[PDB]
């Protein structure tokens, strides 16, 4: 058994963080600065070559940033904080060109307690030092205002002739650099007048412990060095495999141990890295003929230091396909506090643009190693139907939809066109310009032609050509993309509970999956595999799952697209037939026609064969929408947070749907068979039918604010979101208020799943809420392409007349006006929609509710110029009356001539 | 210079009879409680040209008219009667073709239930069929709704054969192509233009052997992501409607609630031709719009065309009162030759080209133009 890893993938494009802009910064210039196509653009733009997050673990709170570089001579910062701050938010990035690029492991931070700021050192090819500054303001105010002592250039005499390689910030300034042919110098600035000095450091390594050319490199060359703390120490390993602590309160070498050999050369990874919670513990890695080997070690300190050993190997798993070879990228090592005998070892595995990231449970004896990995790795007819729209709708949705970054498709774009000049143009495109730039282009360059007798045009030719054309499109996309998923490195944040992984251009965290992911990929005998158990219903239940995924892959793209509008109309319209008349018309259009007898035959015969397969499905359904909740939190989630829980919901909200259509189209077949035991073993499913339909409905229903953009013109998150769903996400926003160890972003999506599936009779309903939200934040358009998703309850039906008033749909809004009252709703504290109402109704000592409800309207319409509707209203409410009040009475009066002299 | 009329009841629906010859003087007023006949009169007795509007009779449904089209099955004979034959969208969201002598209903075929739509309908049409001679051989009434569906209802002599077909989002107009009754244009709120052949799958594979499916649905034109050549950045806009250009069906007009107008010239100006002469020579064209623009006002209703010249259509701002006439070629020259003061609920062009027929909430007008 070994349990499987997933990721959180999000883009470093400023769409998908929901970003305003960017600050564009230039460091100062100096004297000696110094110094096919559209793939080479794209790479040279858009891949970094280097990334990684820091966080400053001890502000108010933490800010976790995301820096990447790039061949254009850029840094980049992205905000990936998960925690809620007392802060505005951050809807700016910063980019900071250079006059030269910036090395590999050239770049560095700082934390400073006074002045509340960040430090970053900088080197670039040129071999400039840069001390940069970061203002928290940058990434929350539009075009900030710069101090003028944010960048100081340093150019370090050490660095005229020999070559910076590695580095090691050890405080806010004072830096160590390693020379690529060997040495160390510890560079310390004074901020406060723009000079530096350095200090020659002697690798003073007396005694270790154990048991000719130009261009050449000494065997005390650092290969990988890590910063300690609170012990002023620095943990080095050399080119001839020492492990060296150095004394940085003295710059001498305290202690050293020679390991073992081996070769180890020539590939560049990191050999070292410690623990987050106690500076203390040392994680080293020795290369192997297969995949290598990792040691911890116990650092004690009394003046004189000690670097104890805990482990010998740590022998990794296997990553997948050993006749390609797979390379260590990057690890981390953390420490569960209680006490120093449980430790988390994450690795990440590099294979040219493929990845592995590999858990390891490790734990002493006074050792045992639980391990866990992840494996990581589109078509449709012509469509015959309009239920999903046409080829150019769909492929749309699928390009746009796709967790790519934007700039693979603005540079993609480029290619179906006619340039660097023209890249930053699209920059400066909005995503619904780009969209429609992206169709515009396509549509333009296919040609209808006629046929065949010259007597109309060849239709069916212009659809295959329109659709290969958006194939070479998205496959180009997901060609330059691709480069970007180079992995690069990895973070342990220990402020959240996460650990960041940095792809080229993406950010990620990894996640266990939920039962659901579990139950959507394959297989049958895998699943089963789940000890131990050893029992029915539990092994049945799986059994009867697969059935339903098993029917599920009978259905073709087209066919599915029919099937979702036909359960669309079901959980629109609920009322038509009975409910066993709307299963055999559902079985007869959409199963029937798909299923081979053969295979429905099967189905009955495995079904009866079952002892009671009724409720075995029924706890199984229970299980995989059970979920716990967490806190519901005060106060606002980061944009980033809100777009992190939005993909994994959407990922996770999709196999819940494809599960529940499974359950759907089997129940559908069923009761549609004459056989009497198979059908008495199913004798009173309707109530199981319908909560499947309700969660159908609410799943595809979110589903479908997946890809809704929000319109531009406390909880601040919800005004500055991208997506219908994000907003959603924002609603849901929680935390786990007694374990830290538990991030907001698991919280936010087991909450938000709990709030789609936990249901009761008192319980308002999910899309009247998100609905009522979206309005109340002017979000008019997401209102009216959700609305045939608002139920028939009174609250929902004045909703809908609100958003049609809203769209200028004048008589569909009097029409829903007129077929609901909120004389119940005078009470009701949820919905904010409702105050209007209700203080009209507190005013009249919530009597005459009806005439309430018609003055309302009348005001309503007449805000909105509708005259002849708020004077019918204003007579409704006049005539409505049932018990005697002068004061209200009056006010209907009142409203009467008011809108008669408005109508005329 | 103008003709004008008050209503008694509150109208939502204006329309032409121009589908049948002997009746092509005649408005109807879709209305709260039914449908009220005008007849379209030369006589102004001064001695001078000017039409003047008789209001008939008033056909009592017993609720709101929203949508409305005359049938070619309307007729006058001579006391004088009208035998009257409505396409109707009725409040409770159903299809109806009302029969009438003058104002007594004599039978109403009701298309609702499972069959009929299941929320707000909001366009209709109604276009003849002819057999292998000239005999009229069906008449089919095409419906779209907030339900995301395209109704076909064919009326055979046998009985009623109807259909449903899905719709990517709401249907807001539906129009049968002039002289090509088999195709039709659906407009759905997403501005999704999609021609339709309702005709393809009945003749060869619905009704017997061997079954070889059509695709029937030609061509999706989309409208929102090609505006913008004028000019609108329009913060999510939708389609109001969109209309078959010219006495063939030759050319396209799409309105969006912007004011953003598009045009096609798909096919042939011509009776027999559906390939355009234009396309003939220079090669085959994309399908990118030929020419846009955007009205001085955002459109509520739509574009209305004009029944003769191809190049002419008017757009109202309902909220004020103003309908501009566009040429659409013609760029940036602005005419707002119908100013009132007041909202506008409904207009339509006399059958001719002549007038213009505007329901207000309080009158009827009718007002003529020339060029």
């Amino acid at each position: 058994r070994m349990n499987e890893l997933k990721h959180a993938v999000v883009p470093i494009d400023l769409q998908s963080f929901c970003l305003e802009g960017t600050l564009a910064l230039w460091v100062p210039a100096l004297e000696n600065d110094s110094e096919d196509d559209n793939e080479k653009l794209f790479k040279k733009e858009c891949v970094a070559y280097d990334a990684g997050v820091y966080t400053s673990n001890k502000s108010k709170g933490s800010q976790t940033l995301r820096w990447s570089i790039f061949q254009n001579r850029t840094l980049t910062i992205f905000d990936v904080s998960l925690n809620s701050k007392k802060e505005p938010l951050s809807k700016f990035n910063v980019k900071i060109h250079f006059p030269s690029n910036v090395m590999k492991d050239g770049v560095a931070f700082s934390f400073s307690e006074h002045s509340d700021t960040t430090i970053i050192y900088a080197i670039t090819h040129a071999r400039v030092l840069y001390y940069i500054r970061l203002s928290k303001t940058w990434f929350q105010l539009p075009d900030a205002r710069l101090d003028d002592d944010w960048c100081l250039c340093y150019r370090p005499i050490s660095f005229l002739n020999q070559k910076p390689d590695l580095m090691a910030a050890i405080s806010t300034s004072e830096i160590c650099v390693s020379f690529f042919n060997g040495g160390l110098t510890k560079i310390i600035l004074n901020p406060k007048d723009a000079s530096h000095y350095e200090q020659h450091i002697d690798d003073s390594s007396y005694l270790f412990s154990l048991k000719f050319k130009a261009d050449y490199r000494s065997p005390n060359t650092i290969i990988s060095m890590i910063f300690l703390s609170t012990y002023n120490v620095l943990v080095m390993l050399s080119l001839d495999y020492k492990l060296k602590v150095l004394d940085l309160s003295t710059n001498q070498c305290v202690e050293t141990i020679e390991l073992s050999q081996t070769i180890l050369p020539l590939q560049s990874f990191p050999y070292l890295t410690s623990d987050h919670t106690t500076n203390s513990f040392i994680a080293l890695y020795y290369p192997d003929n297969s995949h290598g080997s990792f040691s911890i070690y116990k650092l004690n300190a009394n003046f004189k230091l000690n670097v104890v050993i805990e482990k010998g190997i740590i022998p990794p798993s296997l990553p997948d396909d050993e006749f390609i070879p797979w390379m260590l990228s990057d690890f981390q090592l953390i420490s569960s506090e209680g006490s120093q005998s449980k430790f988390l070892l994450i690795i990440a595995w590099k294979s040219n643009l493929n990845t592995v990231i590999q858990k390891c449970n490790l734990s002493l004896d006074q050792f045992s190693c639980v391990w866990s990995h992840s494996l990581d790795s589109t078509f449709f007819d012509v469509p015959t139907n309009m239920s999903s729209g046409d080829i150019s709708e769909i492929w749309l949705q699928h390009i746009f939809a796709h967790n790519t970054s934007i700039e693979s498709i603005q540079v993609a774009l480029l290619s179906f066109q006619n340039s660097k000049n023209k890249l930053d143009k699209f920059g400066a495109l909005t995503i619904s310009e780009l969209k429609n730039a992206v169709l515009s282009s396509i549509v333009s360059t296919i040609q209808i032609e006629p046929n065949s007798d010259l007597t109309g045009y060849d239709y069916y030719e212009y659809k295959r050509l329109l659709y290969n054309e958006w194939e070479r499109f998205a496959k180009l996309v997901a060609y330059l993309d691709h480069f970007g998923d180079e992995i690069l490195s990895i973070n342990f944040d220990p402020s959240n509970a996460v650990t960041y992984i940095n792809y080229a251009n993406k950010v990620a965290f990894i996640r266990d999956p939920y039962l659901i992911e579990s139950f959507d990929e394959e297989p049958l005998t895998k699943l089963i595999s789940s000890l131990e158990t050893d029992d029915p219903s539990l092994i049945e239940g799986y059994q009867i799952l697969d059935l339903g995924r098993s029917l599920h892959s009978c259905m073709s793209f087209s066919t599915l697209s029919e099937i979702r509008y036909s359960l669309r109309e079901l959980v629109q319209d609920l009322p038509s037939y009975s409910l066993f008349d709307t299963l055999w018309v559902f079985y007869d259009k959409h199963i029937y026609p798909n299923v081979d007898p053969d295979y429905i035959s099967t189905l009955i015969d495995t079904l009866v064969s079952l002892e009671n397969p009724m409720r075995d499905i029924d706890s199984l359904i229970q299980r995989l929408r059970s979920f716990d909740i967490y806190n519901h939190s005060a106060q606002s989630p980061s944009l980033f947070l809100c777009a992190s829980v939005a993909r994994v919901l959407d990922s996770i909200l999709k196999k819940f749907q494809v599960s529940i259509e499974g359950f759907i189209f089997l129940l559908s077949l069923i009761t549609s068979q004459q056989d009497y035991e198979l059908q008495s073993k199913f004798a009173g499913c309707d109530k199981l039918f319908l909560s499947l339909l309700e969660d159908w409905r609410l799943v595809s229903f979110l589903l479908e604010n997946s890809a809704l953009l929000l319109e531009k013109f406390t909880m601040e998150a919800l005004a500055s979101v991208n997506t219908a769903l994000q907003f959603f996400s924002a609603l849901n926003y929680s935390e786990c208020f007694s374990e830290s160890q538990i991030s907001p972003l698991h919280a936010t999506v087991i909450s938000s799943l709990s709030a789609i599936f936990i249901r009761d009779d008192t319980e308002n309903d999910l899309v009247t809420e998100l609905v009522e939200k979206l309005f109340l934040f002017k979000q008019y358009n997401a209102c009216m392409q959700l609305i045939g998703w608002l139920n028939s309850d009174p609250i929902a039906v004045y909703l809908k007349a609100l958003i049609y008033l809203k769209s200028k749909e004048a008589v569909k809004a009097v029409r829903c006006f007129k077929t609901t009252s909120l004389v119940l709703y005078s009470h009701t504290s949820q919905f904010a929609v409702l105050r209007e109402f209700q203080e009209i109704a507190e005013k009249y000592h919530h009597q005459n509710l009806l005439s309430c409800y018609y003055l309302h309207l009348s005001k309503k319409l007449f805000e909105e110029s509708a005259y002849i509707d708020a004077l019918e209203f204003s007579l409704l409410a006049d005539a409505s009356k049932e018990t005697d009040d002068e004061d209200l009475s009056i006010a209907i009066t009142h409203e009467t001539l008011k809108t008669a002299c408005a109508a005329g | 210079n103008q003709y004008q009329l008050p209503l008694n009841v509150r109208p939502y629906t204006t329309t032409w009879c121009s589908q049948s010859p002997s009746c092509s003087n005649l408005l109807a007023i879709g209305h709260d409680t039914g449908i009220t006949i005008y007849c379209a009169s030369e006589e102004q007795t001064p001695g001078s040209t000017g039409l003047t509007l008789q209001e008939l009779f008033t056909i009592q449904t017993g609720l709101p008219t929203l949508h409305l089209s005359f049938s070619s099955s309307c007729s006058y004979s001579e006391s004088p009667v009208y035998s009257l034959f409505l396409a109707c969208v009725c409040q409770d969201n159903t299809v109806r073709l009302i029969i009438t002598k003058n104002e007594t209903i004599i039978t109403q075929h009701v298309l609702g239930g499972k069959s009929g739509h299941h929320n707000f309908v909001n366009d209709i049409d109604i276009a003849d069929v002819y057999s292998a001679d000239n005999r009229l051989a069906e008449q089919v009434i095409a419906s779209v709704g907030d339900d995301c569906t395209l109704i076909i209802w064919r009326l055979t002599d046998e009985g009623p054969i109807l259909a449903g077909y899905p719709l990517s989002s709401p249907g807001i107009s539906v129009q049968f192509r002039p002289s090509n009754p088999n195709q039709l244009i659906v407009g759905e709120r997403n501005g999704n233009i999609r021609i339709f052949d309702w005709t393809l799958n009945l003749s060869a594979e619905e009704n017997s052997q061997t079954e070889l499916v059509k695709n029937p649905w030609l061509l999706t034109l989309n409208t929102l992501p090609l505006v913008n050549t004028c000019h609108s950045s329009g913060i999510a806009s939708s389609l109001a409607n969109v209309r078959w250009i010219g006495s063939d069906g030759s050319g396209i007009l799409a309105m969006c609630k912007s004011g953003a107008w598009l045009r096609w010239n798909l096919f042939a100006n011509n009776d027999y031709n559906e390939i355009s002469d234009s396309t003939m020579k220079l090669g085959p064209k994309n399908l990118l719009p030929n020419v846009q623009g955007i009205s001085l006002f955002p459109s509520l209703l739509g574009a209305c065309p004009h029944p003769r010249y191809m190049d002419y259509f008017a757009t109202a701002h309902s909220q004020h009162g103003l309908i501009q006439l566009i040429n659409t070629y013609e760029k940036d020259s602005n005419s707002i030759p119908i100013q009132l003061g007041m909202p506008i609920v409904d207009f339509c062009w006399h059958q001719d080209g002549s007038h213009l027929a505007i329901a207000t909430e309080g009158s009827v007008l009718l007002t003529r133009l020339m060029g």
